[PDB]
């Protein structure tokens, strides 16, 4: 019942940093879990198969996700707002597709990645982002849910 | 219906979807290069830029995901080997892999041309 793209996202991300820079869970992580709630384990199977989806995915286009992360980074002001512009950018004509979502949670987790390994990366930056795709995020719950959830998306 | 069929319509696909991109970029160069550009203006502008590369990357991403299900119900239906199966999907791989290359570089060019016109 895999039906939070908020859910899902907080739990990949949380994985992701285990696997990472210095292992341990930054602050604003641990916060968005408690505040959510978060109830999807990071070793759930629906996590853990995303996560080895989303991992092929950075690998393949890391040059690109790189050069577009700089890019979004440069203006750390709006990054909230920001993130949901570039989501409505890619969604807003309502025809998601599995690889849009994945392209997107893909480079939403290499971002946090990207932040969370950094001590020179500000707390409030760091946090705004967090916040920004959590929230940006819940815009694929409803074309989740017609599709029977994060679940039974990728068994085709 | 056979092993080229399926890799030639998803090679139409990627290139389709590749062609999609260069066009997406070059529009916003154009735009770019409009006098008095205010810097929310530009901003707008490197946003759509990454939102175009997102959806490339997840637009080849499909095609090659359904070429392969397309393959894999022909090894279903007993209509190819375990070699014909996989030198299939081998083949695209290296057609995800040639697509993603272009965008990338329609990416670089598109930055380097916005650094400096």
């Amino acid at each position: 019942s895999a039906y939070s793209t908020r859910e899902i996202l907080l739990a990949l991300c949380i994985r992701d940093s285990r696997v990472h820079g210095n292992g341990t869970l930054h602050p604003v992580l641990e916060l968005a879990a408690r505040e959510t709630p978060l109830r999807l384990s990071p070793e759930d199977t629906v996590v853990l198969r995303y996560h080895v989806l989303l991992e092929e995915i950075i690998e393949r286009n890391s040059e690109t996700f790189t050069e577009t992360w700089n890019r979004f980074i440069t203006h750390t002001e709006h990054v909230d707002l920001d993130f949901n512009s570039v989501f409505l950018e890619i969604f807003h004509r309502g025809d998601p597709s599995l690889g849009r979502a994945l392209a997107w949670m893909a480079w939403c987790m290499h971002a946090c990645r990207t932040l969370c390994c950094n001590q020179s990366t500000p707390y409030y930056v760091v946090d705004l982002s967090v916040r920004g795709m959590l929230e940006a995020s819940e815009g694929l719950d409803g074309w989740i849910h017609q599709q029977g959830g994060w679940s039974t998306l990728i068994e085709d | 219906a056979d092993p080229k069929k399926v890799l030639d319509k998803a090679k139409d696909q990627a290139e389709n979807r590749v062609r999609e991109l260069k066009q997406k970029l070059e529009e916003l160069y154009k735009e770019a290069r409009k006098l008095d550009l205010t810097q929310e203006m530009r901003r707008k502008l490197e946003l759509r830029y990454i939102a175009a590369m997102l959806m490339a990357i997840g637009d080849i991403y499909n095609a090659i995901r359904q070429a392969k299900q397309e393959a894999d119900k022909l090894k279903k239906a007993g209509l190819v080997n375990s070699q014909q199966l996989d030198e299939l999907k081998r083949r695209l791989e290296e057609l995800k892999e040639e697509a993603s290359r272009k965008a990338r570089d329609y990416g670089r060019e598109f930055q380097l041309k916005l650094e400096y016109g």
